[PDB]
């Protein structure tokens, strides 16, 4: 009901206008604003509700050596039935002339 | 939890088996998100192209 | 509206093509240059790219370094593409009759369209420290720019552009927009494209985007899909008036230039289409010509199904309205003898434009069996050129345009005509 | 500038955001300005410089202690007088009903002058009113004579029954409401008109 | 020359890829047996281990079953193959975003060709590699098999199912399968065997050779897990025979004619025999534990009570198609919402439970006789005068009852509300439901946490009313619209227009203007503030009316 | 532009530690490194630019920063987003290659790897703010290392001089998606100790 609400006269057209409004009607709010003294002034921008966007999983907080192999020795086997420890090693073309020399 | 903690509980549950389990052909919204609603999205950016 | 004139073209293309007159002896011939994938680099592709059919430059892979003052464990550390800027920029100096060491201390600029190679990728184990302290610079889009200005002594601005396939004609819009506001004395204007890593080839492979023989069929109505390759080209600039004053030679002549974006909204109204029709309506409108004057257009034309019907239209909706009788616009693309060549896309249609005005004739598209049928031709306005047509200096100035596409949105078009060519 | 002065009229403050949570948070934000810079100003700049997006909400009050109360509602989410809330959709539906004056004699009669003594301050309020509400009734005077004037000033009973004079003063506060949502950019889909009311709804 | 890398070789292998349970075979000099290894990322995990038991991804039992017959042949160029003794304990599983270590080795025992072949899982901390499965080897298999059978004589006396309800059956014993191992296409039951239609059972590496059987060995484990109850998976097979890999359609059989095994073989799409299983048995591993093996962690789960404050507006009521039913506690309430809905053109009829006079012209029925059979014949007296029902609104008077009945007593205040309500439910439903009405328990003061003071305790009766249709009449719409105890309720109107918008079922309050409703909703529930709480020493406990094994944990 | 006044009138400095929560990999080789890094460029609100969020993780962090500073320099110039599209805007970006797919420990999801070319690819950066802004001028990217801002400032105010364009949007972003920039100038020993640029002091 347009002209008819609470007793300020004017909050009667602008509350349902404002339910209009909200209920997806496009109001132009410049009669309201009509003969005052308006300014523009600056305001706060848009809160983004932001959440996690990336390629990899966040890192583990756990301490550990940079780079412990050594060259020749290498990397340890777990094979399950074995009878003694072993360990292998592949040296690639720039490294072997880096150990060998 | 002094006030406003009403029908309150402790458990392990899976409630998406819960609404599944047995049989039920229309929503609960006690359970489940009550609604969809009118929006629309673009084409993706170089998509419409190729 | 000063005429912007080009002083030289040096080039790198698909075929063992050096020079402007190799490429012209293959378009006047009717080959094409697409083949088998390139022996003796780093490549462990596996089973992936069997079948694929792309433009290589055989022979990329080497460099002479003592010639530009560079270390050999430098010249390995560049990307490819800076190797084929230096090379190129030197013969464009050679052919415009510049001594390059009387270029030193110019106000020339440089605008470069390069895009990130992946060249360091190839390496399996970390290399040694003397590589390691020159992969920085030698592997950075910026730099590209940069080390051409440092060889050649140049000081004025250096810059490199990236827009995909659009990156020489934006590269060669911001260097005629420079020479015009009266920043630079010469501009240096170009670019290079270098698969050193075979991740394009395998993103549209993947997709089944490539044309089954990796022929691009310009405008024809088997329009099977894209075809990549290689190249590098360098165009030099001056303005018109200061080349006649020193009496460089000119080659073409540019007229005027622009650049947009197709935007976003529903594919209904076309919206690839309407870009298209304001690019050409404000390319004309800054050099001052009209639309009966052109004679031909070199066009995108690189065989997309849907893709090549919607230029056709826009040219139908814009020069094909305002013909002289019986002058009908001819069309055709240097794309169907060479591939697309990416970056440099531009380049390559200029070099064809420079030597049809040379030879007063006018090359036949390869593969065109038939003119696509996603565009109405019924009114002879516009053609596809099938077989060669002369094209004699006379009382109309000779025009032609050129347009350039591409999937970031980035379309554009040139204006070039006759050198002024006064008698000796 | 040479900034006017003013009594306290209301100023309708408009919020939007693309989720529930947003709007929240976007009140929470503004409620340090409004309790700072004039009410009209940041009203004024929140109706231009802002876009509408799906989630609404309007904050109506005479001064700054009482939009900042109503901003404070929103935030906490609790309902308040002055605050609406809602989600929008884009379809336009809308139509516009129309009534004659004398059926306000069936019942509750003084409801019906009170109804046009609350919207006589609307003459106050709104530029576009009084120009519109002055343009037919300087219009009618010319037909019933002086009357209509005084009666259009003072919109007693009459309005409520059916009367010349009271059919006159319905008609022009009809039309000149009509003028008024259609300043508002409010364009009726259909119009009403319940009995002698039909020559204001055509 | 000026490049990073030195120029591959003109000519090179093929290099197809490792089986990916299997891996790299090792290298170790002296050793006797050969072994083999492979470690599975985050990334890769997920996508072999295709099955989930109780949402926790797990290894097929076919794949174990292909990993082993994978890691026999490995470098022998035979095409038929017997694998016998195969043993399969526990359940292979991997927590969500969790590496898996996959190790196996191959000893020859000297009894003639006779190899064993060995499968072994993750450990880390106090944990160390455990057997996850074993099987003995034979090639040269050297024996005929039957001429042509034909595929369409397998169905014939066998009912067919729907591959949608195959697979429901499944997700009812824990079990839910990825597109890849979704194999089945037809399938027949009844009795003590069944058959089915496999498609191409192209699991990773699969398209193309062996490793399509990990999908056609693990379709007779779906078809054979089919004709038990409760939750099953494999432990054994005593023989297991192949030839060739699988082409791309099979016909499966599997019998269970022993005492509690089963027996199976494959068919090509010609009628030409590829394997055969003999004693596959689920039964060991019958009824093994869900509570060790579900995903899920503990939580706080709590009914909170949310505003409508978007989209709160009533709606229209759908037309007056049919009646609505009004019965309450106060005669006059009745009218007035009778009344009330008369004025919008929606029909409605009053009713009173007949210890109520009958004060304003509404029919009376016979609640308090805690009957559905008098109640029933009530109702069903207005289907004989022509009555059609839209739905039925049943409203509670709240804690009126205490000053007019003068005595204190909140059980029997529970209890009397109870037998009458389920009479009038049932009373209702029971002469109806075909037409599908709506039914509206409209409780006062029984919605906890909101505002209005403390719920009465003698409301509770309605909330498990309400709760219990939902689960027991799947059909039916219904809501539970929970009053203020001392506010003027609301118009009828407002009632009907915010219950119309629920489709299916839901619980709503009002408190002052607001609507409100209940969702539940949860969050983590530290118990290591246990594991720091101390109980005081200067006290007495009592812990009360538990049976033995409450009693023995409690007291602990 | 508020708080970078409120930390610099302070007399404040901004250079801390080495960013957790990115998947880096890096031992000893940035131990006691200081540097000035963007902590939560990892988050991001892929619903209100229409994204799914398969593309938001595609994207390099510059590309989701441009996108966001774009709508932020839009509402304090007073311009409604609605009211820009179909302009004659021109995109002027200074951008450089990330490095951000070569953090992947593991291959990529089916989805996302027919994602990560236009959400990598230098030049796609402009015209990505031209797809979602609907701006129709021009869209180029520029490179030339530090000086990258002032060159598109450059070309941007060349271009509104001489007509090509109604507005320009001019900028850049840099962040640090790996390690490797650090490490190399921590190897050449380039970096101050204490992670300060002491701008002109002895």
């Amino acid at each position: 009901s347009v002209p008819g609400g609470g007793r300020p006269p004017g909050q009667a057209l602008l509350s349902a206008l404002g339910e209009l409004h909200t209920d997806g009607v496009a109001i132009d709010w410049s009669q309201a604003f009509e003969g005052r003294g308006a300014r523009r002034v600056d305001l706060p921008t848009y809160p983004y509700q932001k959440v996690r966007c990336w390629l990899v999983p966040p890192e583990p907080q756990v301490s550990v050596v940079a780079a412990p192999p050594h060259p020749l020795l290498g990397t340890a086997l777990d094979l399950v039935d074995a009878t003694g420890q072993s360990f292998t090693q592949q040296l690639t073309p720039g490294q072997v002339a880096g150990v060998f020399g | 939890e002094a006030d406003g903690s009403g029908e309150a509980g402790l458990a392990r549950v899976d409630w998406d088996r819960y609404l599944t389990a047995g049989h039920r052909p229309l929503p609960y919204t006690v359970l489940e998100t009550r609604a969809s609603y009118d929006e629309e999205k673009a084409p993706g950016f170089g998509q419409n192209r190729m | 509206q000063e005429p912007i004139a080009v002083l030289g073209i040096g080039c790198r293309f698909p075929g063992g093509v050096r020079s402007p007159e190799d490429l012209w002896d293959l378009v006047d011939s009717g080959g094409d240059a697409v083949g088998g994938l390139p022996a003796g680099r780093g490549w462990q592709a596996g089973s992936a790219l069997d079948g694929v059919n792309a433009g290589f430059i055989h022979g990329v892979e080497e460099f002479d370094p003592y010639f530009f003052g560079l270390d050999p464990v430098e010249a390995a550390a560049m990307d490819p593409q800076q190797r084929l800027l230096l090379e190129t920029t030197w013969e464009a100096f050679e052919r415009a009759g510049i001594d390059p060491v009387a270029a030193r201390g110019s106000r020339t600029a440089v605008y470069a369209g390069v895009q990130f190679g992946g060249y360091p990728l190839l390496m399996r184990e970390a290399p040694p420290p003397q590589v390691l302290d020159h992969l920085g610079l030698g592997n950075s889009v910026g730099a590209a720019s940069g080390r051409l200005a440092y060889q050649f002594g140049l000081l004025g601005g250096a810059v490199t552009v990236d827009t995909q396939c659009t990156s020489s004609i934006v590269a060669l819009h911001l260097a005629v927009k420079a020479l015009r506001n009266g920043e630079c004395a010469l501009a240096l204007a170009g670019g290079a494209c270098v698969m050193s890593l075979p991740t394009v080839l395998m993103d549209f492979h993947r997709r089944s985007l490539l044309a089954p023989d990796g022929r691009s069929k310009s405008f024809a109505a088997a329009a099977d899909g894209v075809s990549l390759a290689e190249g590098a080209g360098m165009l030099l600039l001056e303005r018109l008036s200061d080349a006649r004053r020193n009496g460089h030679p000119v080659m073409a002549v540019i007229r005027g230039t622009a650049i947009n974006q197709d935007g976003a909204t529903n594919g209904i109204i076309s919206p690839s289409g309407r870009a298209q029709e304001r690019v050409i309506r404000a390319a004309l409108a800054d050099g001052r010509v009209t639309a009966d004057s052109v004679d031909a257009v070199e066009g995108h034309g690189v065989g997309a199904t849907l893709g090549d019907g919607v230029e056709v239209t826009s040219l139908l909706s814009t020069y094909g309205q305002e013909r002289p009788a019986g002058r009908p616009l001819l069309l055709g693309s240097v794309k169907s003898n060479i591939g697309h060549t990416q970056t440099v896309g531009a380049v390559a249609g200029i070099v064809k434009l420079v030597m049809a005005l040379r030879n007063e004739r006018l090359p036949r598209t390869v593969h065109v069996d038939g003119p696509t049928p996603h565009a109405d031709w019924s009114s002879g306005t516009v053609r596809l050129l099938t077989e060669p047509e002369p094209w004699r200096r006379g009382e109309r100035v000779r025009r032609a345009g050129l347009t350039c596409l591409t999937l970031s949105g980035t379309n554009g078009h040139l204006i070039l005509e006759e050198p002024p060519a006064d008698e000796p | 500038a040479a900034r006017p002065a003013n009594p306290e009229r209301t100023v309708p403050l408009v919020l939007s955001a693309k989720s529930p949570t947003a709007l929240r948070e976007q009140a929470e934000r503004l409620r340090a300005t409004i309790t700072a810079a004039e009410p009209v100003d940041v009203g004024h700049s929140l109706h231009t410089t802002r876009s509408s997006f799906r989630h609404r909400a309007v904050v109506l009050g005479t001064g700054r202690e009482e939009l900042a109360a109503g901003l404070d509602a929103l935030a906490g989410d609790r309902t308040a007088d002055g605050l609406v809330r809602g989600v929008a959709r884009a379809q336009g539906q809308t139509a516009l009903l129309f009534g004659g004056a004398g059926d306000g004699t069936s019942g509750d009669r003084p409801a019906d002058a009170e109804g046009p003594r609350t919207a006589r301050g609307l003459y106050e309020a709104f530029p576009a009113f009084a120009e519109a509400l002055d343009e037919v009734t300087e219009h009618l005077a010319g037909l019933l004579g002086p009357e209509v004037r005084a009666a259009v000033r003072e919109p007693g009973p009459a309005c409520a029954e059916p009367t010349v004079v009271g059919q006159a003063v319905a008609f022009a506060l009809n039309t000149a409401l009509h003028r008024l949502l259609t300043a508002f950019a409010v364009r009726p889909d259909a119009t009403l008109g319940h009995g002698a009311g039909e020559v204001a709804a055509a | 020359r000026c490049w990073l890398v030195p120029p591959e070789p003109q000519v090179s292998v093929v290099a197809a890829p490792p089986h990916p349970l299997l891996g790299t075979a090792l290298d170790l000099v002296d050793a006797t047996g050969q072994s083999f290894t492979q470690q599975l990322t985050p990334g890769q995990v997920a996508g072999v281990f295709g099955q989930q038991l109780y949402g926790t991804p797990v290894l097929p039992a076919g794949a174990r079953l292909e990993w082993l017959l994978a890691a026999a042949r490995h470098g022998s160029p035979d095409s038929a193959w017997t694998l016998t003794g195969i043993r399969l304990p526990g359940t292979v599983s991997a927590a969500s975003g969790t590496p898996v270590a996959l190790q196996t080795s191959r000893e020859d025992s000297g009894d003639g060709h006779r190899v064993r072949a060995f499968v072994k899982g993750p450990g880390t901390g106090g944990g160390r590699w455990a057997e996850r499965g074993g099987a003995t080897v034979v090639p040269a298999v050297t024996r005929p098999a039957p001429d042509r059978v034909d595929p369409e004589s397998l169905p014939e006396g066998l009912a067919e199912l729907d591959v949608a309800e195959v697979y429901r059956r499944l997700w009812r014993q824990g079990s839910d399968y990825a597109e890849p191992l979704r194999v089945l296409r037809r399938v027949w039951l009844g009795g003590d065997e069944a058959v089915a239609l496999v498609g191409t059972a192209d699991v990773p590496t699969g398209p193309s050779g062996w490793s399509r059987w990990a999908a056609v060995l693990e379709a007779a484990v779906q078809l054979a897990a089919l004709s038990g109850s409760g939750p099953r998976t494999p432990v054994s097979v005593d023989r297991l025979e192949v030839s060739g890999p699988p082409s791309e359609v099979v016909w499966l059989r599997v019998r269970h004619g022993a005492d509690g095994a089963a027996d199976a073989v494959v068919l090509s799409g010609e009628g030409v025999r590829l394997a055969a299983v003999q004693g596959l048995r689920l039964r060991p591993m019958a009824g093994r534990e869900p509570a060790g093996l579900a995903e899920a962690p503990l939580e706080r789960h709590e009914v909170v009570w949310h505003a409508l404050a978007e989209d709160g507006r009533p709606g229209a009521i759908g037309g007056g198609t049919g009646s609505w039913l009004v019965f309450s506690d106060d005669p006059e309430r009745a009218a007035a919402w009778c009344d009330e809905l008369a004025l919008f053109g929606v029909p409605a009829v009053a009713l009173a439970g007949e210890d109520a006079e009958g004060r304003d012209g509404t029919e009376t029925v016979p609640v308090g006789t805690g009957d559905p059979d008098v109640v029933g014949k009530t109702f069903a007296e207005l289907r004989e005068r022509g009555v059609t029902v839209a739905g039925l609104l049943v409203h509670d008077a709240g804690d009126a009852r205490e000053p007019a009945s003068g005595a204190d007593d909140p059980l029997d205040a529970a209890c009397r509300r109870g037998g009458r309500t389920l009479a009038l439910v049932r009373g209702f439903l029971q002469e109806y439901a075909e037409q599908t009405p709506r039914i509206v328990l409209c409780s006062a003061g029984a919605a906890a946490g909101l505002a209005g003071g403390p719920p009465h305790p003698a409301q509770a009766p309605l909330t498990a009313l309400f709760t219990s249709l939902v689960w027991e009449h799947p059909e039916l719409p219904c809501a539970q619209v929970d009053l203020d105890p001392a506010e003027d309720p609301p118009t009828v109107v407002s009632l009907l227009g915010q219950v119309m918008r629920l489709p299916g079922a839901g619980r709503l309050a009002v408190r002052g203007g607001r609507w409100f409703e209940a969702r539940l909703e949860r969050r983590p529930a530290p118990a290591d503030r246990g594991e720091r709480l101390a109980l005081r020493p200067d006290a007495t406990y009592l812990v009360a009316g538990g049976d033995t094994r409450h009693a023995a944990a409690a007291l602990e």
